[PDB]
């Protein structure tokens, strides 16, 4: 599996910030987190990169190389969908940096180094970088970087950005149901109905269905849905989820004819991960004292402040008679449930959530 | 589905 490592560190990360977040809607891209991280690993020496390796889950299997070749997968055009990602290096004008650092990163990233005015300007320079980000996700992520988080002490930032647009394979037809939020609240929401000719299973270790909603093209929705807890139900599987227990089941199903109900919603989450990623064992890199991106810089004078991540999806019945029976099987996404978007060529997670709160 | 992100991690002078 080539995307292994990126999808092992995106469940340490989801369970980092489970704990956080344990209840409300989650959204994130993997995909983007570690394409980013891994241009700043580029930088780091010493322990900073000993530990970023370790977090990154570089060890628990070239790296810059298997980026760079996962990247042209993920953009390869396809007529069936939309789907980009970019990366995109911003920096100090007056600052030097390593030319090896520059020019491996323009190499395995395809970065682009542009100059911009932090040491003066750095108000404009955020908002130059949130216009970049806005452009190449359609509007969709207008303003990553937050009020505060770019100075006149701000040397380089570090950006990804990734944008999907696909359809159902088969639509859904808008069909309000309640959604059993936890044991004390019920909240109205709309579904959509498909009966279809899906894969479908059920993980017995996580006590949940798994359910493949493709998209045209080789990308597909996995959603996970507990059939124990006076919560959200999910304590279970997202204490337990594993990559082993999850990459059996989405790369064992076997097709039936499934009636599926799940909400139409949208989400839209901002997150700080400095925090989470300390936690997580990345410690010297965020150490003003500590920190080594001599990589980036032979004056070994840089430490990473934070690291911003915003994320959103629109969920809807967008696609490309007289059956009255119910014998067979339902998914019924009617509470909290995980949900994944796979590319299946590389195996790579590009987005994963909770949907809990309607 | 219509989804999207971004990443930006910001790196300071010392």
């Amino acid at each position: 599996d080539l995307c292994v490592a990126n999808t092992l560190f995106a469940l340490n990360l989801f369970k980092h910030l489970a704990k956080a977040s344990p209840t409300q809607n989650l959204f994130l891209s993997p995909w983007s987190i570690s394409s980013t991280m891994a241009m700043v690993y580029m930088g780091s020496r010493g322990s900073t990169e000993d530990q970023m390796a370790s977090v990154l889950q570089f060890n628990e299997v070239k790296i810059h190389s298997s980026f760079r070749s996962l990247s042209s997968a993920i953009n390869a055009s396809t007529g069936n969908y939309l789907l980009e990602s970019v990366n995109k290096l911003f920096g100090e004008k007056s600052a030097s940096f390593r030319e090896e650092y520059i020019r491996l990163c323009q190499k395995y990233y395809s970065s682009e180094p542009q100059a911009v005015d932090f040491l003066e300007c750095a108000e404009e320079a955020r908002k130059k970088i949130n216009s970049w980000v806005k452009t190449q996700t359609k509007g969709k992520i207008p303003n990553l970087l937050p009020e505060g988080s770019v100075d006149g002490d701000t040397r380089m930032v570090l950006v990804n950005a990734v944008y999907f647009k696909g359809k159902w394979k088969t639509p859904f037809e808008k069909k309000l149901f309640p959604f059993r939020v936890n044991s004390a609240q019920r909240t109205p929401v709309q579904m959509m109905y498909l009966r279809e000719k899906l894969n479908i299973g059920y993980i017995e270790d996580l006590k949940a269905q798994i359910l493949e909603l493709p998209y045209a093209g080789d990308v597909s929705m996995f959603l996970l849905l507990p059939d124990a807890d006076v919560s959200t139900g999910l304590e279970l599987l997202e204490s337990e989820i594993t990559y082993d227990k999850l990459n059996k089941w989405t790369s064992k199903m076997a097709e039936d004819e499934v009636e599926v109900y799940i909400p139409q919603f949208k989400l839209e989450e901002h997150y700080e991960l400095r925090s989470i990623l300390r936690s997580m064992g990345m410690e010297d890199a965020f150490n003003k004292g500590r920190a080594n991106f001599s990589g980036m810089s032979e004056r070994n004078d840089l430490f990473l402040s934070e690291v911003f991540h915003q994320a959103m999806v629109d969920v809807n019945e967008e696609g490309t008679t007289g059956r009255t029976g119910h014998g067979g099987p339902q998914f019924v996404a009617d509470h909290p449930f995980l949900f994944l978007i796979m590319h299946k060529i590389t195996n790579c997670i590009l987005f994963f959530g909770r949907f809990s709160s309607p | 589905t219509e989804a999207a992100a971004g990443m930006g991690g910001v790196m300071t002078g010392r």
